[PDB]
RNA sequence: UCGAGAGGA
């Protein structure tokens, strides 16, 4: 694997170096064995990392991938709109699903909820132990048709009386 | 309206597990048009004779 | 389309006058586009162009066929013999100043065929009409007059534009709507309804 | 006594000429207008009694709109929009007849040689079917067996091929500049040899070739524009040539009056 | 009023891929020093190894003004029937702009010109002060 | 789902799209009925009551009419039947349902729209003939061939839900993709396909054609320009006259491949006060890319600037392309006669090279690679010289091809074709594998019955040697026919997943905005940052600079930014300053020259712990490489001339700067920290801009000059902070949606890393949101 | 239907003559011309005709969408010349080159006989 | 379903063409390339025109009549 | 078609003769030689399952003896009639298909289902719920020599109209 | 209305 660093001189050089590439994931037990940088040291899956060494290395290791599947086939997206949704799963605590049970489940509002997938099934959980909406959620504001705390409704317009006897 | 008659619809379920079946086997050489086939929803399950 | 898989739609008609001519004066029936060829890679097509304007000059009806042993080489050569450019193009000018253009259109009559998809059939407009039955919503299908569905994605574009005015009356007047009464205690449709 | 012609053969139908001292707009204006700006006549409203043929009423009312008509005293007739008269006449339309019936057992074949002309002639060439079939009968309309029955009263109004191409006495225009190509107003598409691949013009013979060696003429203009003109009939060959530059000036008349009246 | 005077040698004819125009670079005759890249067609203007041509560049042709802010004469008029003559003796002659003025060696300079889609780099010295800034100058050639 | 998130809507409408040149970017072609059958309400107002009268008494049949007249009660006038249909009292405060008319913003969707753009605001433009017309250039947003493709709608209802089309949603302001902090749409089809022919040198436009080009352009100052020669014919650079288009106060600097300063081959760009200066236009010039022209032209001139350009450029291109001409045949896709032979021998080694090797591997002889079985190595192997094979074989005829075949001409603009579409076509076909494997044995040991049993040859495994221009043969027919097939299968399903997975993301994301203090919360208020995007800024505002620091060498680095005043040789010369004797060997002045350098230094070391590849061009808002290019034009800074300010000047100018480019206001030290977290990079870029030494080395500023870029750049960048509102997280996940939509339709070929090959696009991408414990990639990487 | 009628292309709308003057006020001595029901036709053996007279500085013709036949023509002359009268000259001179060749083929056509 | 009057591309009539065309293959016995290079069948669309054409109006008629 | 291993005159060659061949002519000039008298053993029906035990020969001519245009075991049990044959109804229809890229012409294999042309000759007198006719429909210039035997020539789906691959604005 | 099938891109 080539490497770009930097020469005593002061330029960043391709200094290339030897990279062993598995099919196995173990790092426990891998990361302990000597004559390893176990500091470079990265495994394919990410939920092996978050497991090992902490959540904020986990969010670091989950836009990597993320990062490369858009990558890929030379595209690309400005780092926010990734390291935004991966720091999304990683906000709540441990790892979150982007399906059904992951954030279906989470604090969000009922009424917010049972827009997606599971619908009458958030329906019946909410009702029986009692739950209260922020009525903050988009699809809240949407179902009920009111103007919502978006852009345009974020914020909201009062008369002034100053500028009014002013002119 | 020909294209219509040497037709052949088949069902889902029982078996299909690992296994294609859609892709154009070995076996449809000669019997089997290569070509005709309903994109997305039935594509390589409908085959015309 | 052409017997290819090139789905054609007219954007504008051109009678004779402004539409360009050969030397011999001959206007196309029609002008497709360079840029279909390459991201299609229909390669047949322009044969079919080809082989069909030697079957018409010669008279006997010239074999596409598939598996024949039969080059575009060997098609030349009769084509050559037939007082055209043996590569199919040529020389035209345009139809509205007459200056030669630079570059030789090619001249072939494909098989062209007519779609049962027409536009008189496909468009639609509704501007207050027929309401869901049970919903209260605009009816479907353009026939028994239906509006647009803006679907779930179309709401998810008015949100991210933060637009947060825009789908809160396109969500009521300027579709479904609706006006209720209820108790502010129970917070449910349970007030009896008499207003006068 | 300025721009000049020269006709190298003139048929029935067909004319074939050269032209000198000539601007290449004009020289393709002029086609331009010969094509749909010339003044003709044919069907416009085909009323119908009765029809049996396995021909849609459209199918012939569209058929008949096609078949040619002498017009060769067109402008004495008046535009049907321009006439006076509470929709068609005589002094703007010319009414036909298409009466038949399948007596002869046979595949009962129809053409101009059966249309009738039910209105006053005026004492002028125009509203004539054009035959130019051997057996005196020319162009086909439909087929009829037994008791199938048609009978018409398609009717004709003035209107030139910008309304509708039925009204171009123009069958194409064989239009050509520069053979050799001294001027060199395309780039020739070639694998191996320019000359060989590409087909030398019967204007040639007419033009002087580049002799090669000397530099591409800097101070270019283009001249020499061959030309053969094809009649479909309705007018006379030579009325279709020269009405193209009696409308076109016609066409340039109305500009300097209108510049005058504003 | 000039801002050029001299004569160049043909050195190469180059076409390039293209048809129309050809790369040329040629060399001076007071200066071996300095050197020249000209960009020319040919189908008009025909070119050959080793040949005199009196070549000069210039600013607004005539002998008053001289022109006051304008900067053109600020459009453009054509060349009449036969009315008007500026240096109209020259046989190719160009209209183009400067845009790199890149230093060489010492004394030595290179001055970049565009004539719309053609280009022009020079050599050597002697020009100085008095050549370019106005960025904007023609091009001419004799014989 | 059916009725809450998405429900059927009233002012809406659907027809087929049309392409036009003569139509605005910014414009919608409805239907002369559509805009007829459609009504937006108006009050009686003193400010159309004649228009307005004149149009219901044009009633609801001639074109601009109204079908209801709404009264000061709950009365609805319908004049499509009524008595006073013609008369009509017309009283103020009263509404009209009246018919839509030209310029009146109106909502387009072409369904399905994933990202924020696909849904835009066109100003109307009623036309004859049943087709919804539509812009060719903004064909990019929507991804829409207009093949029989129709088009949705809705048409808005109060002058507040239109004041937010016409504001917020108009398609100039979505001309940048936020997604990829690039443009949205550039220039396309015959467009991009015509302008390559046109910038160059071979092409001379002559007078008389020349003329007209000039007044195509709308806006064209009447002002004739000089033609690039004189000669015996006065000819014109199709460049010079494109340079028109090109507004003038623009300038554009490129240098790829090539690139000399006087390039022969008219590589890279450059572009100086909206004037062509040298090269050829090409995708990465004129169409969507990160610093193509329109990039440039939308974020220093303007939108509307730019959404003008769109159509400029179409109109006059299209023009002299309607002239010029252009076609394709059967020839422009022959290979040459030495060459077929040449093309064939391609094939000849190759059909060897698999042979020798596959009588090493029924001899035992083969040496079976790592990890891999003897049949898997082999197969690797085969797999290898039959893509060398074709993949040169393609370079073959291409290289081979003259540049006046028109085939190699639509490749060498873009528009439509790629190296791989010549290849197929001309040359060879290739192996069609399904599954990645090559055609596998059906039938016991053979894949044919036309074939013998354990025909391990590429010929009877799948390979098809022949091109589509030679014809295929009954067995290349079926093999291609075979993986043709399954190209379709998985792409269609594809399709169906990409769907699911837009929906889970922009779900789970909704709520997500920017709050009133760059708070990223949600409807709980759960922080998910407490700076948007760890800058908070907007998106567009965002352009690939290179931080000049972090490269070269210790030398270079101290040669081009070290300023001792103390030194004879690392001094100013006072040619470059004005005071350059006279603050020459100065003590209490060298200080911040030192100090500068002490933060100038300090930046390059924690520069390298950040991009430890070494990489200095990174996406970072205000583009600085220009604000200060600009200066130079503008100003027309010499030269020869000393510069009108001091060392004390610069130093504290720059640094005084930094403290204006506020973010978070909050008095609180936490927060200031964090606006301080915010800047950091901005400020080592800005550092290695503004060095003291630099601004007037190779730069040159006077006073006038420099205190003018302070101000530019601050209110660009203030100008470049995220708007607190920004539906963010609803965003980020179509700006995710969008890019998932394609690339899979492309993924396939080369092994060894096929664990991550193959768990690519969309199979990956599964198990990444969904988040489950099963395999497909372990692979960890060791150093 | 939606489309429009094939008269519509030659005749005369409601209130609209065949010429419309106006004058640019971008550049000075220039005017701006449309066409209603006209087309190429016309106007471009008059871009032709207007070229070849020495008092014109601009001339250029524009067919403004190929959907309604009008066509706009933008016409600048030397100082204190108008340009109608640049018009009004060529569009004469046309009429006299065009008689010349609807007589010179008259007497070509008695000439020439027969097949 | 009857020879199409005129050709679509240049503009020729083709309606008394027919029966010409029909029976020179017969009457003479010759191929397409010679009855079309006669009739005056010039320029491709002219001359495809009619080749290309079927007269399925001949199999209508042999229905009976209502 | 049946191939067997001796030829005393030659070497190899199927049971199917220059002789079969105007006996098969006859019967197609008159309107007692079919195909049930290929009863013969000229012939066979080869299952699916019957294929995985077999050796056809592709090109009855590319495949038989000792020893510019497209790219060209010798124990052969059965031989193919044509590889045509191979294509279903819509896809014969195709010119060329194997000049043309394979997944074009299966989006071509459903263009035919939307086609106007003639369908029938009854339509006149058969009532129906929704029906397309063309004005003047033509047969193919190009014509894929099985055409023929699905009536393509006799009952079209389009005309042959001039394309010309152009520039022409940017409509 | 409701539930099944055929197509549209
Ligand atoms: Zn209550
Ligand atoms: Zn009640
Ligand atoms: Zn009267
Ligand atoms: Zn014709």
């Amino acid at each position: 694997y080539d490497r770009k660093v930097p020469s005593p001189t002061g330029e960043y050089v391709k200094e290339p170096e030897w990279v062993l590439e598995t099919d196995g994931v173990n790092l426990s037990e891998v990361m302990t064995v000597p004559g390893i940088d176990p500091t470079r040291i990265y495994t394919n899956s990410f939920i092996d990392i978050m497991e090992v060494l902490g959540i904020e290395a986990g969010r670091a290791a989950l836009y990597k991938e993320v990062y490369n599947v858009i990558a890929s086939d030379g595209s690309y997206v400005n780092y926010r709109h990734m390291a935004l949704l991966v720091d999304v799963m990683t906000t709540q605590g441990g790892l979150t699903s982007v399906t059904r049970h992951g954030f279906n489940r989470s604090n969000t509002g009922a009424l917010m909820r049972c827009s997606f997938e599971e619908t009458v099934e958030i329906l019946f959980e909410a009702g029986a132990s009692a739950e209260l909406d922020d009525c903050r959620g988009v699809s809240e504001n949407v179902i009920l048709g009111q103007m919502a705390p978006i852009g345009t409704g974020a914020f909201d317009v009062m008369i002034d009386e100053e500028s009014l006897v002013k002119y | 309206t020909l294209s219509h008659l040497r037709r052949t619809n088949t069902p889902i379920g029982r078996d299909g597990k690992l296994a294609k079946p859609r892709q154009l086997h070995n076996t449809h050489w000669g019997l089997v048009c290569p070509a005709e086939t309903p994109e997305g929803q039935a594509c390589g399950l409908v085959k015309n004779l | 389309a052409s017997r290819h898989g090139q789905k054609g739609t007219i954007g504008i008609t051109y009678r004779r006058e402004d539409m360009p001519f050969t030397a011999e004066g001959i206007v196309p029936d029609l002008i497709i586009n360079p840029h279909a060829i390459p991201s299609r890679m229909t390669v047949a097509h322009l044969i079919e162009c080809l082989l069909s304007k030697v079957a018409a000059l010669s008279g006997n009806e010239g074999d596409a066929s598939p598996f024949t042993d039969i080059t575009v080489e060997g098609i030349s050569k009769l084509l050559r013999e037939h007082g055209y450019q043996s590569r199919g193009f040529e020389v035209m000018y345009n139809g509205h100043t007459g200056k030669k253009l630079m570059a030789q259109i090619f001249f072939g009559p494909t098989y062209y065929q007519r779609l049962r998809h027409m536009v008189d059939d496909k468009i639609h407009a509704r501007a207050r009409g027929p309401m869901q039955v049970l919903t209260r919503q605009p009816v479907e299908g353009r026939s028994r007059d239906g509006g647009l569905r803006f679907g779930e994605m179309e709401r998810d574009c008015m949100i991210a534009h933060g637009a947060a005015s825009f789908l809160k009356e396109r969500l009521m007047e300027a579709s479904d709507a609706f006006r209720v009464h209820i108790c502010g205690i129970c917070g449910l449709m349970t007030v009896i309804a008499k207003l006068n | 006594e300025g721009p000049q012609v020269k006709i190298r053969e003139a048929s029935k139908d067909n004319v074939d000429f050269i032209l000198s001292n000539v601007d290449l707009a004009m020289a393709n204006s002029l086609r331009r207008v010969m094509i749909a700006e010339i003044p003709t006549l044919a069907i416009d409203s085909v009323e119908v009694e009765t029809n049996t043929t396995v021909l849609a009423d459209e199918f012939i009312a569209h058929r008949l709109g096609l078949i040619p008509l002498q017009s060769m005293d067109i402008e004495q007739l008046e535009y049907s929009r321009d006439c006076f008269c509470e929709d068609h006449c005589d002094k703007c339309s010319v009414v036909l007849t298409l009466q038949a019936f399948g007596e002869s057992e046979s595949t009962t074949n129809v053409y101009s040689k059966d249309l009738v002309i039910v209105s006053n002639l005026m004492g002028r060439n125009i509203g004539h079917p054009i035959i130019q079939d051997k057996e005196g009968n020319g162009v086909l309309i439909c087929k009829l067996r037994k008791g199938q029955e048609l009978k018409l009263t398609c009717v004709a109004k003035k209107g030139i091929a910008k309304e509708h191409a039925k009204w171009g006495p123009a069958a194409a225009i064989e239009f050509e500049y520069d053979p050799w190509n001294k001027l060199k107003h395309t780039d020739y598409w070639y694998e191996q040899d320019s000359a060989k691949e590409w087909p030398q013009s019967k204007n040639c013979e007419y033009e002087d070739p580049p002799n090669e060696g000397d530099p591409f003429d800097y101070k270019a203009q283009a001249d020499t524009f061959y030309m053969n003109v094809e009649s479909v009939g309705s007018i006379p060959v030579d009325q279709v040539v020269v009405r193209g530059i009696d409308t076109l000036q016609k066409k340039v008349a109305s500009i300097l009056l209108a510049l005058t009246q504003m | 009023n000039t801002l050029f005077d001299d004569i160049f040698q043909v050195s190469e004819v180059d076409p390039g891929r293209y048809n129309k125009v050809c790369r040329i670079e040629a060399a001076s005759t007071t200066q071996d020093q300095c050197k020249l890249t000209l960009d020319i067609n040919v189908e008009l203007f025909p070119v050959a190894a080793q040949d005199s041509l009196t070549v000069t560049i210039a600013s607004s042709l005539n002998l008053e003004d001289t022109a006051n802010d304008s900067s053109a004469t600020r459009s453009w008029r054509p060349p009449q029937a036969g009315d008007r003559s500026l240096a109209d003796d020259y046989d190719y002659v160009m209209y183009g702009t400067a845009y790199k003025f890149e230093e060489v060696s010492k004394d030595l300079i290179a001055v970049y010109y565009s004539f719309g889609g053609l280009l022009m780099r020079l050599e050597g010295n002697y020009r100085n002060l008095n050549n370019l800034k106005q960025e904007n100058a023609y091009l001419l050639i004799r014989r | 789902r059916g009725n809450l998130m998405g429900k059927r809507v009233d002012f809406s409408a659907r027809t087929v799209i049309s392409g036009d040149p003569n139509l605005e970017l910014d414009q919608v072609g409805v239907p002369k009925s559509i805009a007829k059958t459609l009504t937006y309400p108006e009050v009686v107002t003193p400010y159309n009551i004649d228009r307005l009268t004149q149009l219901v008494r044009n009633g609801p049949n001639e074109h601009p009419g109204a079908k209801y007249v709404i009264r000061d009660s709950g009365d609805r006038i319908d004049l499509r039947y009524s008595k006073r249909a013609g008369d009509i009292q017309l009283q103020y405060g009263w509404k009209v349902e009246r018919h839509i008319m030209d310029n009146d913003p109106v909502l387009f969707n072409r369904q399905p729209s994933l990202h924020k753009m696909s849904m835009m605001a066109h100003r109307v433009k009623v036309i004859p003939y049943s087709t919804f017309r539509l812009n060719l250039s903004v064909t990019s947003p929507y991804n829409a061939d207009f093949d029989g493709d129709e088009m949705n709608l809705h048409v808005p209802q109060s002058e507040e839900t239109r004041a937010e089309l016409s504001q917020l949603c108009a398609v100039p302001l979505q001309i940048v993709s936020p997604q990829s902090n690039k443009p949205c749409m550039g220039i396309v089809q015959d467009t991009l396909c015509g302008i390559r022919k046109l910038t160059l040198r071979d092409t001379f436009i002559e007078l008389d054609q020349v003329l007209n080009m000039l007044y195509w352009v709308p806006d064209w100052d009447g002002v004739i320009p000089t033609p690039a020669i004189i000669k015996p014919k006065p000819l014109w650079s199709g460049k010079q006259i494109l340079s028109v288009a090109i507004p003038n106060g623009i300038h554009l600097q490129r240098f790829d491949e090539g690139t000399t300063l006087l390039s022969p081959k008219d590589n890279g760009m450059l572009i100086i006060d909206g004037q062509i200066i040298f090269g050829v236009v090409e995708k990465k010039t004129v169409g969507s890319s990160n610093g193509g022209l329109i990039h440039v032209v939308t974020r220093e001139k303007g939108p509307q600037v730019c959404a003008k350009l769109f159509g400029n450029i179409q109109k006059v291109v299209n023009f002299w392309l309607l002239h010029n001409g252009f076609s394709t045949g059967i020839g422009d896709t022959i290979a040459d006669g030495p060459t077929m032979r040449e093309i064939t021998e391609t094939i000849a080694e190759a059909k060897k090279k698999v042979l020798d090797v596959t009588k090493e591997a029924q001899a035992n002889l083969l040496t079976a690679k790592h990890g891999m079985t003897l049949r898997e190595s082999f197969e690797d192997n085969v797999v290898r010289f039959l893509n060398e094979a074709r993949d040169k074989a393609g370079r073959l005829a291409e290289v081979n091809l003259k540049d006046l075949n028109n085939v190699k001409q639509m490749v060498m603009a873009g528009s439509k074709g790629s190296f791989i579409n010549i290849a197929q076509m001309s040359a060879c076909v290739g192996q069609q594998s399904v599954e990645g494997k090559r055609i596998a044995f059906g039938f016991v040991d053979r894949t044919l019955p036309h074939f013998s049993k354990d025909d391990y040859s590429p010929e009877s495994k799948g390979f098809v040697e022949n091109s589509y221009l030679r014809g295929l043969t009954p067995q290349e027919f079926f093999f291609h026919a075979m993986g043709g097939r399954e190209g379709l299968i998985d792409t269609a399903v594809k399709t169906a997943e990409t769907g699911y997975i837009q929906r889970r993301l922009v779900k789970a994301l909704e709520d997500i905005m920017v709050h009133y203090d760059n708070t990223t919360r949600n409807s709980l208020g759960n922080v998910i940052q407490f700076i948007y995007g760890e800058d908070g800024m907007d998106a567009a505002h965002i352009e690939k600079q290179s931080l000049d620091t972090i490269g070269g060498s210790d030398a270079a680095f101290e040669k081009r930014y070290r300023v001792d005043l103390l030194n004879t040789d690392h001094t100013l010369d006072p040619s470059l300053l004005e005071s350059g004797s006279e603050i020459l060997g100065d003590l209490k002045l060298q200080v911040l020259l030192d100090e500068e350098y002490k933060q100038l230094v300090k930046d390059r070391k924690f520069l390298r712990e950040v991009f430890v590849d070494g990489e200095a061009n990174w996406p970072l808002p205000v583009n600085i490489r220009r604000i200060i290019q600009n200066a130079q034009q503008t100003f027309h800074i010499d030269h020869t001339k000393p510069s009108d300010l001091t060392i004390k000047d610069i130093v504290l100018g720059v640094k005084d700067l930094q403290e204006n480019l506020l973010v978070l206001r909050g008095k609180n030290e936490i927060i200031q920290n964090a606006q301080r977290d915010a800047v950091t990079l901005f400020c080592c870029l800005l550092r290695s801009r503004l060095a003291t030494r630099r601004v007037l080395q190779e730069y040159r500023l006077t006073k006038q000059a420099f205190d003018w870029v302070l101000s530019n750049i601050e209110a660009q960048f203030l100008r470049s902070v995220v708007h607190p509102g920004e539906m963010v997280g609803v965003l980020a996940a179509q700006s995710i949606g969008e890019p998932a939509t394609q690339m899979t339709l492309n993924t396939f070929h080369f092994a060894g890393v096929a664990s991550k090959k193959v768990t690519s696009g969309v199979p990956r991408l599964k198990e990444i949101l969904n988040v489950a414990k099963n395999m497909k990639t372990p692979s960890l990487t060791v150093y | 239907m939606n489309a429009p009628d094939r008269f519509e292309l030659f005749l005369l709308g409601e209130g609209e003559s065949k010429l419309k003057i106006d004058p640019d006020t971008k550049a000075p001595n220039a005017v701006v011309i449309t066409f209603e029901k006209e087309d190429h036709t016309l106007g471009n053996l008059i871009r032709a005709e207007l070229l070849n007279d020495r008092k014109v500085l601009f001339a250029a013709y524009k067919v403004e969408h190929p959907f309604f036949a009008r066509f706009k023509l933008r016409i600048q002359t030397t100082e204190g010349y108008d340009p109608k009268d640049a018009l009004k000259n060529a569009c004469n001179s046309i009429i006299n080159k065009l008689g010349a060749l609807k007589t010179n083929f008259e007497t070509e056509w008695n000439l020439q006989t027969l097949a | 379903m009857i020879v199409p009057v005129r050709c679509f591309s240049c503009g020729k009539v083709v309606g008394d063409k027919w029966e010409s065309y029909l029976n020179l293959l017969q009457e003479d016995e010759l191929d397409e390339g010679t009855a079309l290079s006669r009739l005056g069948l010039k320029r491709y669309c002219c001359r495809r025109m009619i080749l290309t054409h079927v007269d399925l109006i001949e199999k209508f008629l042999r229905y009976n009549p209502l | 078609f049946i191939v067997e291993d001796d030829e005393s005159l030659g070497h190899k060659e199927l049971k199917v003769r220059k002789g079969h061949i105007a006996k098969l002519m006859a019967t197609e000039y008159q309107d007692e030689y079919t195909w049930s008298s290929l009863n013969e053993g000229l012939v066979e029906y080869i299952d699916a399952e019957e294929e995985e035990s077999i050796l056809i020969a592709m090109q009855p001519e590319d495949l038989e003896p000792a020893e510019a245009k497209r790219i060209r075991a010798t124990t052969f049990t059965h031989c193919e009639i044509h590889p045509s044959m191979i294509l279903g109804v819509a896809a014969s229809i195709i010119p060329f298909p194997d000049h043309n890229q394979s997944p074009r012409n299966t989006y071509q294999s459903a263009m035919g289902k939307q086609a106007m042309g003639v369908f029938l000759t009854n339509y006149n007198v058969r009532m129906d719920t929704m029906a397309n006719i063309l004005y003047y429909p033509q047969k193919p210039l190009g014509t894929t020599r099985a055409m023929e035997y699905l009536k393509f020539r006799e009952l079209p789906a389009g005309q042959n109209a001039i394309v010309a691959i152009a520039c022409y604005s940017g409509y």
